[PDB]
């Protein structure tokens, strides 16, 4: 059960690099690819994300994609730059200019075949491919436009494999350009059809967390990516380390996705870091269900949970987590749908993340994620009703009905979340 | 904090209990079918006992005893008394009764009816059923044949208990009555008798030769409030409390309510409930039960107490809801779910 | 309370005590329905690949 | 003599099989290498224990078992665990990717690809049997393999082995240890398709085993290893009649005759006592009357339910250890006068009893204490239907919204099978009420 990782664009490759830095440290792999760890539990599932190369060297099963070489050159020079397989760097020269059309139709189409070639070589070397994960942003052009193009191409060649994504949603408080709502709306319509799980990482929340909670006056993209890498590590701990949980991507999707289109999750993490005081199990459970620890700028009390999964890391009383986990149920029992019995899952991993005795990762399938899509839809319509900045896209061959269609599909997605939010037994 | 659910909206007693629970600041209500509850105030028919006690980390309590129906339906009560060695056919406080289907006792009922006919003994019999509300489907006659045809006139079961022709009549009025007692059985099966009972009194003068009257003989609060003109003369709503009935007994008969009647009451209550204790007890069960019962008694002119029926879903008197409902929460609910004198007489056993 | 049919050996005994007396589908239509479910999977996959084919066409119309 | 073949399907079946065959070897004095010093019949024999073990010319005693899972990690632990030598490779069959807790994926998509292989490996053992009796199938209700593939296998065994008996040991889903939310769907789907193909099924609710481990063994947080060793003891007591000398339940046919008057209502309730912790250095040894009385305390049942509010159709008492008939009858007499035990009017009010003088065996270093006498009661009571009702209600809650149904339809199943199976359960629940209530 191997996973193939893909990171596309500026945002996708930076959060992807941090990810490989974090889990590489947890598995005991050094920047050169040599193992110098203390426990054999680190290696029992190293194959899930790493290939074993000549010389007992471990190489991430990762593909790096971008339409301009800038960020990828930085990655090759970064701390863990030399660990990636050099032939897995696939880049163009021009770029996408924060244009979904360039990444999806013109500039990205020129490069997509070359990317799929590397996918095949990685998949052919898989004993039993389990699925794919993609890291990318939805506000730019390469990760947004070409990223969804890659997903459509992968579902063509591997139609029976799981396709999941860690997608960074744009926010005006952290914005590079104004056409970000356009690109996001066009990308989400693709994710509704061609992904099994999409973790909605909202830059609005990451900023509010760095500023309000962590008290960071001037947050940088590096500060936000520290939160993202920690969460992705927590989400993947159920596959990367050997508990008595037989977790496969498809089995996890079956347990979390009651309806095919409603597969957009709210990530969460606790404690929030950037101290030494030991955190208590009651504190971990109370923080991980708090809105201030959510990676999507949505209020869970404004919607209802379809399914929930809590992952605890460290050595703690498995009895005490159950008591506190069962306790929190009552404090928000109204916010859990009663027509999916026992819809809250709990997993425990004995291995803690770096420099934390105990941590908790939160994955929620809540109808309150609808708030995020409304926000993007509003920003979209504010411009589209005046056809502002459309020339950037029509110049690349797109028609205006493609914008209208994408708009309607997201409003449909919003309405679908609303019917189940009001549904009762 | 604790959680509960209401599944019987037409319950007067537990509507006050749920109301008093919310005012505590430590109890939260949910919709009818939310399964993560600590307490169920369940429905009256087809309560899903099979779905209780299977929720991890939740102690679940319910306000009904599975199997208690065997004591609260007239036909099953007769069966219980006649076949239970603890009660036996030689039972001194239950009127001679027979269950008659339209297993059956149609012929044995007439065997004792003529043994009294020949001996000139009083042969008044009464027919009853638990399906007829508002005092519908009752008959008191001295000829047996003219009632069996009426029993078969309908397609459900009826019982034939004795008509107590010599009741105790209150004065002034020369009128009839029955006694209602409320008993609470908690999860530990402690038997608590509410200290306050009530006399549900008839306002028409008892008449032996004329059973044609629909009201001269039946004292339930309803049949006297919309079928009689004398509702409320001697006491409010044909309801007299213990302090007065006790004073009347001291003055009129030179005895007390405790000595003459209540000892017999306490004996019947514990006798009936201890009979079915091993069949309904929830001591070592994955869920626990409590239930408040309404025992209806009746006193004859020799001051002997007779049991007529047991109601499993009883209403309370307007003038004791506040005190009684508070006692339930104290003993039945807070005993299992603790928070931050006594009105009950504990019947030991 | 009557004991009956008491058999016993070196390993143990067995008996019965009484307290009161009383008062398929064939192979082909299994292997056919497996095949009927397989063809339904193939139709769903063809519809997907057709839907994607429509998208490939529009991609290069742009 | 007549052989029995055990089939272990999925994680639950495989891991429970591990505990059962581990215990069998201890009870029969068989070592992990397959050698049996006490067996003087070299290379063969028709002893009672040979119903579960074949013999090789080299003196090896090989379980007549097949392990089958759609992914290999669990059976890989068998191929590398203490009992590597006991089995030979052809008995252990593994796929590449599992059913992802999807009944449809296990029954249709993947089941087609391995069903022929499994039946072939099973026939290779059957050809070694002189008078095969039937099969004992271990599986879970909740797993995609344990539910979907097991049902498919049961159908094919009825066609290839029409006149041969089939018994189930089924794990009923419990949220306290279950890491899945669609298990109600799989449970209903597999029970519907398998009901007419199973002669007698002993279902074990993980909830019951979980609380028993917490209450009586004081294990704060039990694991599957704790649960399985306890389950193995119940399985061992139930199958001991087939493995040792005796007169009661020595043929698979006797289970249906003694415990099942109607074919559809063939889910007997198992109750076991005493469960005593190994940590307690010494426990006051319980008498025949105490453990027999314990058989009527619902806290000792494999399924949480109240027999007092149902009716019995049959009851067997299987003692192991220091027991004599007189002490059994004494306990039964008092118990009748203290317990609510009403039989249906069309069946006798009696107990079929069997005693093995060898006391229960426990794994060295395990959590169970060694006892002088123990008993397992098998009773076919309508009260077990409470479990069907519990399961059916959860099914109705999700299916009203069609939640997760797309996962099954995507694998080639039709929505009609959901309602078709649910209606079958509705009839079963109604059958239990007819027989059980006035
Ligand atoms: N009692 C008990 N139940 C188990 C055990 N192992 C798994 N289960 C149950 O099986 C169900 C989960 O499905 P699995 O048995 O793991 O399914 P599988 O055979 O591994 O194949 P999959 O369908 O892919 O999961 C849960 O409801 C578990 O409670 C076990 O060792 N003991
Ligand atoms: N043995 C008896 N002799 C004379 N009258 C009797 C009697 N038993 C009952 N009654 C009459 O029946 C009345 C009460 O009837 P009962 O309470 O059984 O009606 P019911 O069953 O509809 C209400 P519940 O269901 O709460 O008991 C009394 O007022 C009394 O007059
Ligand atoms: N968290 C995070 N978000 C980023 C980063 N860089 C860009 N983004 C987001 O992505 C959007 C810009 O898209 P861009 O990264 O240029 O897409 P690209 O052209 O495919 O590389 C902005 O709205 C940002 O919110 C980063 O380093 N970290
Ligand atoms: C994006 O790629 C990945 C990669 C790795 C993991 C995941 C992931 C993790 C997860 N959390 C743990 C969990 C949740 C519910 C469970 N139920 C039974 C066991 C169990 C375990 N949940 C989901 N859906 N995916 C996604
Ligand atoms: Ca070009
Ligand atoms: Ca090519
Ligand atoms: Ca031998
Ligand atoms: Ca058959
Ligand atoms: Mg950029
Ligand atoms: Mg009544
Ligand atoms: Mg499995």
């Amino acid at each position: 059960r191997e996973i193939v990782h893909i990171q596309a664009g500026q945002c996708g490759n930076q959060i992807g690099a941090k990810f490989w830095e974090v889990i590489s440290d947890e598995h005991g792999i050094d920047p050169t690819g040599s193992y110098h760890g203390d426990s054999d539990l680190q290696l029992e599932r190293i194959n899930v994300y790493y290939n074993e190369a000549a010389g007992n060297k471990y190489v991430p099963r990762a593909i790096l994609v971008d339409l301009e070489p800038g960020t990828m050159d930085s990655v090759r020079s970064g701390p863990f730059g030399q660990i990636f397989r050099p032939d897995n760097f696939v880049f163009g020269q021009s770029g996408a200019g924060n244009n979904w059309a360039k990444g999806h139709y013109t500039e990205g189409a020129e490069l997509v075949d070359s990317v799929l070639d590397v996918v095949r070589k990685e998949s052919e070397s898989c004993d039993c491919l389990q699925g794919f994960q993609l890291t990318h942003s939805l506000g730019g052009g390469t990760g947004s436009g070409m990223g969804t193009l890659l997903i459509s191409k992968i579902r063509e060649e591997y139609p029976d494999r799981i396709m999941n994504t860690f997608s960074v949603v744009p926010s005006p408080k952290v914005s590079d350009t104004v056409v970000e709502p356009y690109n996001a709306t066009l990308s989400v319509h693709q994710l509704v059809e061609n992904t099994d799980e999409t973790y909605c990482i909202d830059n609005e929340a990451l900023y509010d967390i760095c500023f309000r909670t962590l008290k960071l006056t001037t947050p940088t993209y590096g500060d936000l990516n520290h939160l993202v890498s920690a969460t992705m590590s927590g989400v993947t701990t159920c596959l990367r380390f050997p508990g008595q949980l037989n977790a496969d991507l498809r089995k996890l999707a079956v347990n979390m996705v009651p309806f095919p289109r409603l597969h957009f999750f709210m990530p969460g993490f606790a404690p929030l870091t950037s101290q030494y005081r030991a955190l208590t199990v009651p504190e971990l459970t109370q923080q991980m269900f708090d809105a201030k620890n959510m990676m999507a700028a949505c209020d869970p009390r404004h919607g209802r949970y379809l399914t929930v999964a809590a992952v605890f890391r460290g050595r703690m009383s498995m009895k005490e987590v159950d008591e506190q986990m069962l306790n929190v149920q009552n404090k928000n029992s109204s916010y859990f749908v009663e027509w999916i019995p026992n819809n809250v899952k709990t997993a425990v991993c004995d291995i803690p993340p770096r420099g934390l005795k105990m941590s908790a990762t939160f994955i929620g399938n809540s109808t309150a994620i609808q708030e995020l899509f409304k926000r993007i839809s509003e920003q979209f319509t504010a411009m589209f009703r005046r056809k502002a900045f459309l020339h950037w896209y029509t110049g690349e061959g797109m028609d205006e009905m493609e914008f209208t269609e994408a708009e309607s599909n997201m409003n449909d997605l919003v309405s679908e979340y609303q019917q189940y939010q009001d549904a009762t037994a | 904090m604790y959680t509960f659910v209401v599944r019987d909206e037409n319950s007067s007693v537990y509507a006050e209990v749920s109301r008093l629970l919310l005012a505590t600041g430590q109890w939260k209500r949910l919709r009818k079918d939310n399964p993560r509850f600590n307490l169920m105030l369940g429905e009256r028919n087809r309560l899903p006992f099979g779905r209780l006690g299977h929720e991890p980390g939740l102690v679940q309590l319910v306000n009904y005893y599975r199997g208690a129906d065997k004591l609260c339906r007239k036909a099953s009560l007769v069966k219980l008394i006649k076949t239970s060695p603890e009660l036996s056919e030689s039972c001194t406080w239950f009127p001679e009764s027979y269950v008659i289907y339209p297993t059956d006792e149609r012929e044995v009922f007439l065997a004792a009816y003529n043994r009294r006919r020949e001996g000139r003994e009083g042969n008044v019999w009464i027919a009853k059923s638990s399906a007829g509300a508002k005092g519908e489907g009752i008959l008191i006659s001295s000829e047996a044949s003219e009632l069996l045809d009426f029993i078969d006139e309908q397609g459900q079961v009826h019982v034939i208990q004795k008509y107590l022709e010599k009741p105790l009549l209150l004065e002034p009025g020369h009128r009839k009555f029955d006694i209602r007692s409320w008993v609470l059985v908690d999860h530990l099966y402690n038997i608590y008798l509410y200290r306050e009972g009530v006399l549900r009194t008839s306002s028409e003068p008892y008449n032996s030769a004329n059973f044609q009257d629909k009201t001269c003989h039946l004292t339930n609060h309803c049949i006297q409030k919309e079928y009689s003109k004398n509702y409320g003369r001697y006491e409010e709503g044909n309801e007299m409390f213990f302090e007065e009935f006790n004073q009347y007994l001291m003055d009129a008969l030179n005895t007390t309510l405790e000595n003459s009647i209540l000892l017999q009451i306490k004996h019947i209550i514990r006798s009936c409930l201890m009979c079915i204790e091993p069949a309904i007890s929830t001591k070592h069960l994955h869920y626990q039960s409590f239930q408040l019962f309404g025992f209806d008694f009746m006193v004859d002119e020799e001051l002997k107490v007779w049991l007529i029926e047991v109601n499993g879903a009883p209403a309370c008197a307007q003038k004791l809801y506040a005190e009684l409902c508070q006692g339930i929460v104290d003993v039945a609910i807070s005993s299992v779910f603790p928070l931050a004198t006594s009105i009950f007489i504990k019947l030991h056993h | 309370m009557e004991v009956i049919e008491l058999n016993k050996c070196t390993s143990g005994q067995s008996f019965e005590v009484i307290l009161k007396p009383p008062s398929d589908p064939s192979l082909e239509e299994i292997q056919k329905k497996l095949e009927a479910a397989e063809e339904r999977r193939k139709y769903q996959e063809a519809e997907l690949l057709k839907h994607l084919a429509e998208k490939r066409e529009h991609e290069r119309e742009v | 003599m007549r052989e029995c073949i055990s089939i272990h399907v999925g994680q639950a079946g495989v891991q429970i099989g591990n505990a059962c065959w581990e215990l069998y070897c201890l009870e029969h004095g068989i070592q992990p290498d397959g050698q049996m010093p006490s067996d003087k019949t070299i290379g063969g024999g028709d002893d009672s224990f040979n119903t579960f073990f074949s013999e090789t010319g080299a003196g090896k005693h090989v379980p007549r078992a097949v392990f089958v899972d759609l992914e290999p990690t669990v059976i890989d632990e068998v191929r590398t665990g203490t009992y590597r030598q006991l089995f030979h490779p052809e008995q252990l069959i593994t796929g590449k990717e599992d059913a992802a807790n999807n009944y449809a994926r296990g029954h249709y998509t993947i089941g087609k690809e391995i069903i022929d292989l499994v039946l072939d490996r099973i026939r290779k053992l059957a050809d070694q049997c002189t008078g095969l009796q039937g099969f004992l199938v271990f599986h879970s209700f909740g797993g995609g393999t344990g539910s979907g593939f097991t049902s498919l296998l049961m159908e094919r065994l009825s066609v290839d082995y029409g006149k041969k008996s089939k018994l189930e040991f089924s794990i009923y889903p419990a949220p306290q240890v279950s890491t899945a939310v669609v298990e109600p769907y799989n449970s209903i789907l597999t029970t519907h398709t398998t009901l007419e193909h199973s002669d007698c099924a002993f279902m074990v609710d993980n909830e019951a085993i979980y609380d028993i481990c917490r209450r009586n063994l004081d294990i704060e947080r039990p694991t599957y290893t704790n649960l399985n060793r306890l389950i193995s003891q119940i399985v061992s007591s139930i199958t001991a009649s087939l493995r040792f000398d005796g007169a009661l339940n020595v043929d698979l046919t006797e289970f249906q005759t003694n415990l099942v008057p109607y074919p559809r209502i063939h889910f007997p309730l198992a109750t076991y006592a005493p469960v005593i912790s190994a940590e307690k250095a010494y426990h006051e040894q319980l008498s025949v009357a105490e453990i027999t009385n314990a058989c009527f305390e619902p806290a000792n049942q494999m399924v949480k339910c109240d027999p007092r509010h149902g009716k019995y159709m049959a009851c067997c008492l299987l003692y192991r250890g220091d027991v004599v008939p007189k002490d059994v009858n004494a306990a039964i007499a008092t118990i009748k006068t203290k317990r609510s035990i009403q039989f249906v009017d069309w069946c006798p009010t009696g107990f079929k009893v069997g005693i093995n003088y060898q006391p229960p065996t426990v794994v060295p270093g395990g959590d169970l204490a060694k006892v002088q006498r123990a008993v397992c009661m098998l009773s076919n009571t309508t009260a077990i239907a409470e479990a069907w009702a519990r399961l059916d209600h959860k099914f109705d809650l999700m299916y009203a919204k069609r939640a997760f149904v797309h996962w099954y339809v995507g694998e080639g199943m039709e929505e009609g099978e959901f309602s078709e199976a649910r209606e079958d359960m509705a009839a079963l629940e109604k059958d239990y009420e007819e027989v059980g209530v006035d």
